[PDB]
């Protein structure tokens, strides 16, 4: 149980979690435009001229 | 009425004229009126719809 000075070490190791990236890098999944707005059907003349 | 939701490919006045259209007025907005102190038709063709109006608080009364 001297505790001597040992030597300079080689390299350093370095544990990390990696990410998953099997889900993105996918084609994108934008939200779906809104329509734009359509002419009603069945729009009829109601007013007819009086007389 | 919401906005950015018309653009220049459907515009919004060639919607708005196909309702009209659609009733049997004109494409334009716009009547044939008369004049009510003349009585005879007025020669222009004059734009009438429906706008709908907000009063404000600031009268006369108190100033």
């Amino acid at each position: 149980g001297g505790l001597t000075c040992a030597s300079a070490p080689q390299g350093t190791l370095r544990i990390l979690e990696g990410p998953q990236q099997s889900l993105s890098g996918s084609p994108l999944q934008p939200i779906p435009a809104s329509p734009p707005p359509q002419i009603p059907p069945g729009l009829r003349p109601r007013f007819c001229a009086f007389g | 009425a919401t906005p950015f939701i018309f653009s220049e490919e459907n515009s919004a006045l060639e919607y708005f004229g196909e309702m009209l259209k659609a009733a049997g007025y004109n494409f334009y907005g716009t009547e044939r009126l008369y004049s009510g102190i003349s009585g005879l038709e007025l020669e222009a063709d004059i734009f009438i719809g429906v706008v709908y109006y907000q009063r404000l608080r600031h009268m006369v009364s108190d100033k």
